[PDB]
Parts: C-alpha cells; sequence; structure tokens
C-alpha cells in the first residue's frame, strides 16, 4: 500500500517526460515534411 | 589557553578536549575501585591519588595552570598515567594482592653475605 | 493426477560440470559461484641474508640474520 | 672494416688480459676457498631464489617510455620539413601525451615502490 | 576501475576495431588489431581473480599468435607486390597466414580451444563484447581479401567448426560455455557463405549478433551463470523465461522467427552455386546447436524445476539492472522474417 | 539522478561525506544480555541511526506498506516452533537460521548504503558477522544436520566476502546462569524452553571464535551486565577510539564507489542467498512454490514495480 519508503516513480519525471513527447512530435514532423519533399523531388525529376 | 600543536614527545598526540578525557577516565577508576574491598592498601591509596587529581581537574580550568598543578608533565602525558592507572586497577582485580603473602622463603634465601 | 514437474533427482542431471560423465572428467567439480577460487595456502619464501660480521657495515662482529623481500 | 676491425682488437685485447690473468698465476684451489661468499657464514639457501621487483611497475612503464625515444630521435631530421605547422604540433602532442602519461601513473602511485 | 578509465578503455576497444574497418593500409589494419587488444585484457581483468586471470593470459596468447601470423602476411605481401593496400593479397602464401590468422582471432575450428576458456573465465559483460564486438574486426578483413582466400581452406574451417561447435555444446551445463560453443557454430555458417556471397556473411553477423546480445542481457538481468541458477527464472521473472525461450528457438533457426532468415539465405546462395551436399549437411549439423538450445528452453521455460525458501526474499525487490535495449534486441531476435528482402540494405 | 557511475563522475563520493561520525556499529551477547536496550542508547548519544535487530519479517518492513506479510511468504519459519521442536521434521531449524541469515545480509547492505550515501552512521544489534554463532549451537545441539553446517559456510562465503566488517564491535558479556535467570522473568513462554547447553554454545561460539577475529579487524569494545546498564560510560568509550586497523583504513572513493554499487541493488547483495543446492531444509517444489508466488502478487500493492500500483492509490501511471 502506501510506501514506507517512497518509491524513486512516485512522481511522474517531466522532464523526461516532455522530452519524451518532444521527440516524438519532432520525428513525426522531420519524417512528413522529408517524405513530402522526396515525392515533389520524385515528381520533378521524373517529368511529373 | 590557546591549544598545543605539539606535545614534544613523539608518537604522542595533542589531545582537543583534556579536561573532559580526565574526568571520564578518573571516574572510571573510581568505579572500577568500588569492587576492590575497602580493606585493600591498593584501593584506599589509589582512590586517594584519584580523587586528588579530580579535583584539581573539576577546580583549574586552564591546561597550563592545570598541568602545572598535576606536575605530571603535559596534558597528555597525564591523560595516559590515568589509562595507565585504568589498566593497572582492572589486573589487580584478578590478582588480588591484598591477599596474605603466599609463601615464605627459605630460611637464609635473603640473607647476604653468606 | 496433477502436471508432472522435476524434482531434485532431475534438477541434478544439470549441476554436475559436464552432462555426460566419463572417467576423464571425473575428478570434475563445478567452479565457484561468484568464480572466485581460494587464495593458495603457498607461502612465499623471503632471502635469508647474513649481512656481517665480516661487513663494512656490521662493525666487524654483528651478525645480523635479515629476512628480505627484495 | 675498419670498425669491424677495431671491434675485434677490443674484444681480441680484453680475452688476451682474461687469458694471461688466468694462467700466469700460481693456483692453489680447494673446497672452501672456491665456497660461496657471504661474510664468513655459509649462505642460507640458494642464491637462484627467487628476488622479488619492488619497482616492477616501473620496470614496464619504461618499456613503453623506452619507445618514445624511438619516436621522438627524428626530430631533428623532421625539423627540415617543408611543412612545419604540421610537423610542431605532432611532436608537441607525442612529448605532451607522454607527459600526460607520466602524470597519470605519478598521480595514481604508479611510480611508488611496493611495500 | 574509475568508471572515466572504463568509458576511456571502452571507446579505445571500439577505437580499433573501427581502425580495422576504415583503413585502407595493412599497417592501419594490424594497428587497429593491436590497439583493440590492449585495451580488452583490462576489461576481462576487471574483478581480478585466478580464473579471470587464466582467461586473459590464455587470450593474450592467442590473440598475440595471431597478429605475428597476420603481420608476416603482410610483410610476405609487400615482398610479391610492393604494395599494402587493404585489398586481395598476391601471395598464396600470404594467403594461408591471413587467413589462419583471423581464424585464430575469431575462434574458429581448430583454433578453437580458447572461446570457451575465456569465455567462462570472465564476466557476462566481457564475454558480451567478446562473442559479438571481438567478431566485427576479423570479419570486416574477411569481407575484402576474399578473393584470394583459398576456397578448401576457408571451408574446412566452416564445416569443423560446425561441428566441433555442434557437438562442444551438448556436454555444457554453463551459460557462458554454452554461447562459447554456440559461438563457433555460428561462425561457420559465415565463413561457409563468404566465398559466394560476402554479402549473406554481414547478414549472418548482424542477426547473430543481436541474438547473441539478447541472450546475455537476460543473463545479467537475473545474474545467472549456470544451467540450474537459470532455472529459478520461472519464479522472479515469468516474462523473462518466455523471451529466453523465443530468442533460444530463435538462435536453433526455427521460423519463422528470425533466426532462420540467414540459415535461409545462406542455403539459397550456396544451392545457386552448385552446392547442394554442403548446405545440406551443415543444415543438419546445426540440429546439434538446436538440441543444447532445447534443454535451455526445458530448464528455463516450459518446465518448473525446484526453488529454494530464500528466492521468497528477491519477490519484494525489482529489477535494477539497466537492461539496455533489451525490449528492442528480443523483438528484432523473433520479428524479423516478414522483412527478410530488407537484406539488400547490406549491399 | 539515481546513483550509478554518472553521479560519481558529477561529484557525489563518498570522501566527501564521511567524518569521524561516519561508523558502523554492531552491539552483540548472548540472548537477553540487554543488546537491544544498549543499542538504542547509543545511537541516541551519537546521533546514528538505530536499526531493530533483524527478524523473520526485516525485508517486509523496508518493502511495500512495511507491515509483516503473512507467514506463507517467508516459508512458514517459525521462532516459536523452533523453540518448542528444536528437531521437527520439516526442516524448520535451518530454514530459519538460513532465512535469518539473508535477513541480516539485507539489513547489512540496507546499513552500508545509508552510511555511504549520508555519511551518517549506523547502529546493528547483531550482524552477518555474528549470525554464525547461531548456526554453531544448533549444530552443537543436534538441532540440524551437517549437510546444512556446509551449506550456510557456501553462502556465507560468497556473501560476506564483499562488504567490511563493522567499525566498532560493542560485546555485552553476560553468563549464561544470568540469562537463563533473564530469560525466566522475561515471560516469554516458547524463549524459557532454551537449555543452558545451548546458550553454553552461543558464549563459546562468542567468545572463541567471533571475538578473537573481530579483534584482528574491528574496535572490539566489551562490557559486564553492569557496565552496560549505562550507555553514557558506552558512548564514552566510542567517543575516544583510535580506528588504527582494519580494511576501513585502506578505502579509496573508487573502491567505495564500487561497494556502494552493490549495496543499493538489492536482489544483487542477495544473489548468492538462493545458490540451487538442493537441501530439503530450504528446497521447494514447483507446486508450492508457484501458489504462493501467485498469491504473493495479489496482495496490495505488489502486482507491480512500487508507483505503479492503483489499488494503492498511485496517480499518474500512464505518464510513467
Ligand atoms: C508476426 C511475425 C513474427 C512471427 C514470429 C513469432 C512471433 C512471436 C515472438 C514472441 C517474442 C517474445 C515476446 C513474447 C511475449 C510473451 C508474453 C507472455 O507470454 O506473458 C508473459 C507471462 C508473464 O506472467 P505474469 O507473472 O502474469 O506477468 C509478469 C510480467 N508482468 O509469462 C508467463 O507467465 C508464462 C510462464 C509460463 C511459460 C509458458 C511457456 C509456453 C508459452 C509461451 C508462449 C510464447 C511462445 C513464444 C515462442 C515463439 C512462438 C512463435
Ligand atoms: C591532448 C592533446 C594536446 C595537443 C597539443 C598540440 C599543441 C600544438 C600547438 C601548436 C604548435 C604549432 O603552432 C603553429 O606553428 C607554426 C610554425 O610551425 C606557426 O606557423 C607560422 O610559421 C610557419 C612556418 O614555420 C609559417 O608557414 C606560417 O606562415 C606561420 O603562421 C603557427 O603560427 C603556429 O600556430
Ligand atoms: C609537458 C611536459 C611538462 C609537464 C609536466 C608533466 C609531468 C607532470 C607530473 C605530475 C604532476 C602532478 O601529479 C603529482 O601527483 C602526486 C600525487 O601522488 C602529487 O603529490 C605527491 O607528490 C609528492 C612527490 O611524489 C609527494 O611529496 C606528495 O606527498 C604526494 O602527495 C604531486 O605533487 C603531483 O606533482
Ligand atoms: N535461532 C536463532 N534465534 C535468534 C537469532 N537472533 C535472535 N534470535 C532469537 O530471537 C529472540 C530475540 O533475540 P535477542 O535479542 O538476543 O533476545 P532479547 O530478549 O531481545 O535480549 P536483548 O539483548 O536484551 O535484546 C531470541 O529468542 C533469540 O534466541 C538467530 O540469528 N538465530
Ligand atoms: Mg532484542
Amino acid at each position: 500500500k502506501f510506501y514506507i519508503q517512497e518509491p524513486p516513480h512516485g512522481s511522474p519525471n517531466w522532464l523526461k517526460v516532455g522530452l519524451t513527447l518532444g521527440t516524438s512530435v519532432f520525428l513525426w514532423i522531420y519524417l512528413i515534411k522529408q517524405h513530402n519533399e522526396d515525392v515533389l523531388e520524385y515528381k520533378r525529376r521524373n517529368g511529373l | 589557553g590557546l591549544l598545543k600543536k605539539t606535545t614534544g614527545l613523539v608518537g604522542l598526540a595533542v589531545c582537543e578536549t583534556p579536561h573532559e578525557r580526565l574526568k571520564i577516565l578518573y571516574t572510571k577508576i573510581l568505579d572500577v575501585l568500588g569492587h576492590i574491598p575497602k580493606n585493600a592498601a591498593y584501593r584506599k591509596y589509589t582512590e586517594q591519588i584519584t580523587n586528588e587529581k579530580l579535583s584539581m581537574v573539576k577546580a583549574e580550568p586552564d591546561v597550563k595552570k592545570l598541568e602545572e598543578r598535576l606536575q605530571g608533565g603535559q596534558i597528555e602525558e597525564v591523560i595516559l598515567q590515568a589509562e595507565n592507572e585504568l589498566s593497572l586497577a582492572r589486573k589487580m582485580i584478578q590478582w588480588k594482592p591484598w591477599e596474605p603473602l603466599v609463601e615464605e622463603p627459605p630460611a637464609s634465601q635473603w640473607k647476604w653475605p653468606i | 493426477a496433477r502436471q508432472w514437474q522435476p524434482d531434485v533427482e532431475w534438477a541434478e542431471q544439470y549441476g554436475g560440470a559436464v552432462m555426460y560423465p566419463t572417467k576423464e572428467t571425473a575428478h570434475w567439480k563445478p567452479p565457484p559461484w561468484n568464480d572466485v577460487d581460494p587464495p593458495k595456502d603457498t607461502l612465499v619464501s623471503n632471502l635469508t641474508l647474513n649481512f656481517g660480521p665480516q661487513h663494512p657495515a656490521a662493525h666487524g662482529v654483528l651478525r645480523l640474520v635479515m629476512e628480505l623481500s627484495g | 672494416m675498419n670498425l669491424m676491425l677495431a671491434l675485434l682488437t677490443n674484444f681480441t685485447l680484453a680475452t688476451l688480459l682474461v687469458i694471461i690473468a688466468f694462467w700466469l698465476p700460481q693456483l692453489n684451489v680447494y673446497s672452501e676457498k672456491t665456497s660461496p661468499y657471504e661474510c664468513g657464514f655459509d649462505p642460507m639457501g640458494s642464491a637462484r631464489l627467487p628476488f622479488s621487483m619492488k619497482f616492477f611497475l616501473v620496470a614496464i612503464t619504461f618499456l613503453l617510455f623506452d619507445l618514445e625515444i624511438a619516436l621522438l630521435l627524428p626530430l631533428p631530421w623532421a625539423s627540415q620539413t617543408a611543412n612545419l605547422n604540421t610537423m610542431l604540433t605532432m611532436a608537441l602532442f607525442l612529448i605532451i601525451l607522454l607527459a600526460v602519461s607520466l602524470a597519470y601513473e605519478w598521480t595514481q602511485k604508479g611510480l611508488e615502490w611496493t611495500e | 576501475m574509475n568508471p572515466i578509465i572504463f568509458i576511456i578503455i571502452l571507446l579505445t576497444i571500439m577505437l580499433g576495431t573501427i581502425i580495422v574497418m576504415i583503413s585502407s593500409h595493412w599497417l592501419l589494419v594490424w594497428i587497429g588489431f593491436e590497439m583493440n587488444m590492449l585495451a580488452i585484457i583490462p576489461i576481462m581483468m576487471k574483478n581480478h581473480n585466478p580464473r579471470a586471470t587464466e582467461a586473459s593470459t590464455k587470450y593474450f596468447l592467442t590473440q598475440s599468435t595471431a597478429s605475428m601470423l597476420l603481420m608476416m602476411a603482410v610483410i610476405i605481401n609487400l615482398m610479391f607486390s610492393g604494395q599494402w593496400t587493404v585489398m586481395k593479397l598476391f601471395n598464396p602464401m600470404a594467403s594461408m597466414l591471413m587467413t589462419m590468422a583471423l581464424a585464430m582471432k575469431l575462434g574458429m575450428a581448430p583454433f578453437h580451444f580458447w572461446v570457451p576458456e575465456v569465455t567462462q573465465g570472465i564476466p557476462l559483460s566481457s564475454g558480451l563484447i567478446l562473442l559479438t564486438w571481438q567478431k566485427l574486426a576479423p570479419m570486416s578483413v574477411l569481407y575484402q581479401i576474399f578473393p584470394s582466400i583459398n576456397l578448401n581452406l576457408i571451408l574446412t574451417l566452416s564445416v569443423l567448426s560446425i561441428l566441433i561447435g555442434g557437438w562442444g555444446g551438448l556436454n555444457q551445463t554453463q551459460l557462458r560455455k554454452i554461447m562459447a560453443y554456440s559461438s563457433i557454430a555460428h561462425m561457420g555458417w559465415m565463413t561457409a557463405v563468404l566465398p559466394y556471397n560476402p554479402t549473406m556473411t554481414l547478414l549472418n553477423l548482424i542477426i547473430y549478433i543481436i541474438m547473441t546480445s539478447t541472450m546475455f542481457t537476460m543473463f545479467m538481468a537475473n545474474s545467472t551463470t549456470t544451467t540450474l541458477s537459470l532455472s529459478h527464472t520461472w519464479n522472479k521473472t515469468p516474462i523473462m523465461t518466455v523471451l529466453i525461450l523465443a530468442t533460444l528457438l530463435s538462435m536453433g533457426g526455427l521460423p519463422p522467427l528470425s533466426g532462420f532468415m540467414p540459415k535461409w539465405m545462406i542455403i539459397q546462395e550456396m544451392t545457386k552455386n552448385n552446392s547442394i551436399i554442403l548446405p545440406t549437411f551443415m543444415a543438419i549439423t546445426a540440429l546439434l546447436n538446436l538440441y543444447f538450445y532445447m534443454r535451455l528452453t526445458y530448464s528455463t521455460t516450459l518446465t518448473m524445476f525446484p526453488s529454494t525458501n530464500n528466492m521468497k526474499m528477491k519477490w519484494q525487490f525489482p529489477l535494477m539492472k539497466k537492461m539496455t535495449f533489451l525490449p528492442t534486441m528480443v523483438v528484432l531476435s523473433t520479428m524479423m522474417l516478414p522483412l527478410t528482402p530488407m537484406l539488400s540494405v547490406l549491399e | 539522478l539515481q546513483y550509478g557511475p554518472l553521479a560519481y563522475i558529477l561529484g557525489e563520493k563518498a570522501t566527501k561525506k564521511m567524518t569521524e561520525k561516519s561508523k558502523l556499529i554492531t552491539v552483540d551477547g548472548n540472548i537477553c544480555s540487554g543488546k537491544s536496550k544498549l543499542a538504542k542508547e547509543i545511537a541516541e548519544k551519537l546521533g546514528l541511526k538505530h536499526f531493530p535487530e533483524a527478524g523473520i519479517h526485516y525485508v517486509d518492513s523496508t518493502t511495500g506498506d512495511g507491515k509483516p506479510l503473512p507467514v506463507q511468504f517467508s516459508g512458514n519459519c517459525s521462532l516459536e516452533k523452533f523453540y518448542d521442536d528444536p528437531k521437527s521434521n520439516d526442516g524448520n531449524s535451518y530454514r530459519l537460521q538460513a532465512w535469518l541469515y539473508a535477513s541480516r545480509l539485507l539489513q547489512y547492505a540496507d546499513a552500508l548504503e545509508h552510511l555511504l550515501s549520508t555519511g551518517q552512521g549506523v547502529v546493528l544489534e547483531r550482524s552477518i558477522y555474528s549470525d554464525f554463532v547461531f548456526l554453531e549451537a544448533m549444530y552443537r545441539q543436534g538441532f540440524i544436520r551437517k549437510q546444512c553446517v556446509d551449506h550456510y559456510n557456501q553462502v556465507k562465503k560468497v556473501t560476506i566476502c564483499e562488504y567490511l566488517p563493522p567499525h566498532v564491535v560493542v560485546y555485552v558479556d553476560v553468563p549464561v546462569p544470568e540469562v537463563q535467570s533473564r530469560i525466566q522473568k522475561k515471560g516469554n513462554p516458547h524463549e524459557m524452553k532454551i537449555t543452558s547447553a545451548y546458550l553454553q554454545d552461543i558464549e563459546n561460539a562468542y567468545k572463541g571464535t567471533f571475538l578473537p577475529e573481530m579483534s584482528e579487524k574491528c574496535e572490539v569494545l566489551q562490557y559486564s551486565a553492569w557496565e552496560a546498564q549505562d550507555a553514557e560510560k558506552v558512548v564514552e568509550d566510542i567517543e575516544y577510539l583510535k580506528y588504527d586497523k582494519g580494511p576501513w583504513l585502506d578505502q579509496n572513493d573508487r573502491k567505495l564507489h564500487k561497494l556502494r554499487m552493490l549495496v543499493q541493488d538489492k536482489l544483487e547483495v542477495l544473489n548468492y542467498t538462493s545458490i540451487p543446492v538442493f537441501l530439503p531444509e530450504v528446497t521447494v517444489g514447483a507446486h508450492q512454490s508457484d501458489q504462493v508466488f501467485q498469491e504473493f502478487t495479489e496482495l496490495p500493492g505488489r502486482k507491480y514495480r512500487a508507483g505503479y500500483n492503483e489499488d494503492v492509490g498511485d496517480k499518474w501511471i500512464w505518464l510513467k
């Protein structure tokens, strides 16, 4: 139950949580712009 | 009085709190002497000289003045002697030299010249 | 009848030094639990030297028997 | 040739002196005379017994330091290079790393002899 | 060992491997090998007990001898070619000496005797470095000189490694000796396909490293080094036993697990070269590896061996080992067969 | 920042926190010798952390809600059952002794962690170093087999090597006839069945094996019953000690970093308490083991790692 020693993970580590969410979001943006700019290069090069 | 830097004797460290250390050791000696019979000359003599040394420690708060009164060298030498006396008192309980002479010597054991 | 599970006799099949005993491995023991073998009981021997009597630093008649390590 | 002649003469003279030393003097050989010396009393054990080295760690470090000189001895020739910018950087780099290795062993008590 | 010293030494081990892999000059390749051996011995000796001392000495003697033969090959190559470039060797005697030198460095049979003993004598973390990272540098050199390697010599080592690795594992109860013999067997597959398609040597190497890294990481997690010590895992961490089972079956090459891929791809390459008898022999002999993987799954996951009373005290404490990358490696160790065509990236 | 190599690299080194009040004191003596009362006084006067002697439920107090767990989660080892039938067939005698040693080993690690992490000294009542006295008395009385004694030595041989002995060993030396009297006054019915031979085996183990060994590497203080009465006298002796021997003088930062890395990971500490040596006394089969283990995880706040149990009020689990 209520712990005699406070757990190491009793409270969220808000710094990791902020970074972890920021990394996931950052990569998704980078992947979408990267993908969207690969299509235009592919379309431009092949006459599309 | 400012604390010493050296006792002058090699291997004898300077004591930071001599008054308290002496009171502890003199009290312990008096405690150990309580287990020796009241009639033993070791108890009566050691208690007497112990109580005189303890009375000095309680009445002279200056280490320089106290050393002059105790006449036992540097106050760290006095602490060492107190420790030696306490060691002796415990040994004397086992030995019990207040008992009567264990054995007379032969007739002429100490006669000189022959 | 409840499901059989390995007992001590079964488990000890896997606790030896080897799975298949042979005469050449009869003297093998399992290694130490924590990988530490006992230090040797062997005593390292110190060099014993006569320092004097016939020696400039012995005053001519001191036989100083020294045990040296280096 | 000259060098080989010079070396042969040097060690030929030394050998001749040893030969003379061994065959000129009158000899009187017996067991007590040739027994091992140890201040008048018999040796206690063999002189071939192990003799502990207290400076063993310095001795190994000497092997590594003793090869720094081979890398540094070409420096007088390297100073004649056109590319002095690269030289001086690399020469100073080697000596500093040698100095750092010495400092590390020093600060970690590697130069203290074992008791 | 000061933590900073451990990192610098650990970075030097990687540096030597990287120097071998990026070097175009035989001298720098040899230097990279020496740098690697210099930095790994202190990791082997980390715990300073007689067994670790024995392992480090046996390792040093083996690796030093290989370096001598390797450098001898380089100088012979220099005599008969006047150049130092890392590539095919111009003298068949130089090819034999280098091939044997690399075989000792890998621990291939019959130069295998040191692998079981060194692995058993050192901690699990050190054994992980020895059986995974230390394979990269010698394999990368073999990947460049293979056009001049004698076919009979390289295939002879591969066949012997698979047999000796397979038979050696059957008698082991220590997990570090099981991983050593398993490593010897897997090295045989890598070099067997080397003359035909070097890409499948890289594929087998990577997949072997992922699966070996996972097994060592799970052994470290529960601090188990024997078959019986591992048999208690079910009573503390049930999940771990299931991961050990899946990883072990994958190491045995059972479809549809990732470990089947390198064996599958290597058989394809060998048959394309009308090599039928050898892949058939290899695949069957690898059943020896599966047999002593299946024993471990029996004592670990599919049955329950007896425990001890003191085990109850461990129920109250959580695992605190890092277990770095373990969730990712085990997924890669098991669920990659659907992605097999991705092997073309190695081309 | 959980302690590790990085925290050490950043300046969390033991030498920065120790003093001359950072000592590890152990109080020893036979049964009913006044250990626990003396131990509390020493800690109060010196400002040290007091550790009540480790019992069957010591590990319980350091985890969960701190309450004792049902005895099935300890193998049903029973101290009272040991005193009533010391020769029971189910191996209670050694199962208790093996469990108690592992409890002391866990406590010793917890004490060392507190000493190294905070620099505050601690006081213990017995320890892994003196637990063997009951092992010796049990065997000499025929309460355990010779096989059990060898098992105990194996576990101790691979566990006690990784630690440092206490700075100071206090020993309250009470004669056996006095203990037999004090046990009567105490009122514990089971404890009153202790025989004199057993107590004389504990005294013999102590005075003959423990104290000589501790003398060679620890400051050993011994006291009578009457001296032990006044903890002020005992504290005075401790405060004027020399500390000129033992391995604590040879410790440096990197060595204590390695020690701290061990004692903070409790599973690593307890690793060899469960070596697969199948004694009948301590062995348990899968069906019993599996059944109790499933019960253990059903206990409140025990199914998940501490901080991840909703049934005991832990929150933000989807962000942890
Ligand atoms: C899709 C393409 C890829 C195709 C390849 C195949 C994909 C599968 C690869 C699997 C990869 C490994 C991951 C497996 C996850 C297993 C999860 C599981 O079985 O439950 C764990 C359970 C834990 O038990 P519990 O105590 O309740 O919880 C503690 C953990 N919090 O554990 C237990 O309690 C069980 C203990 C008894 C052991 C039972 C052993 C027999 C059943 C094992 C089933 C899994 C077999 C995996 C082997 C590969 C199968 C293909
Ligand atoms: C832990 C690693 C430690 C690494 C430490 C490395 C220390 C190296 C310090 C720099 C040493 C050389 O420093 C550099 O020397 C060359 C001379 O050779 C100088 O160069 C100067 O002289 C050269 C020729 O002599 C001219 O061509 C050039 O026009 C002029 O700039 C540079 O102005 C100076 O910056
Ligand atoms: C680029 C070349 C020139 C640069 C100099 C390179 C060499 C530097 C040598 C190391 C200097 C610092 O490292 C050295 O560490 C030891 C720790 O044992 C220090 O302290 C020690 O040194 C001296 C002599 O041994 C002892 O009297 C002292 O008791 C001890 O504490 C030294 O005072 C310090 O000099
Ligand atoms: N078999 C066994 N019994 C133990 C052990 N430690 C304690 N006990 C028993 O647990 C009870 C309490 O131990 P003690 O502290 O020595 O007895 P006590 O009444 O508290 O006497 P004090 O020293 O004054 O505290 C006693 O019955 C001991 O015999 C042990 O390691 N093994
Ligand atoms: Mg008590």
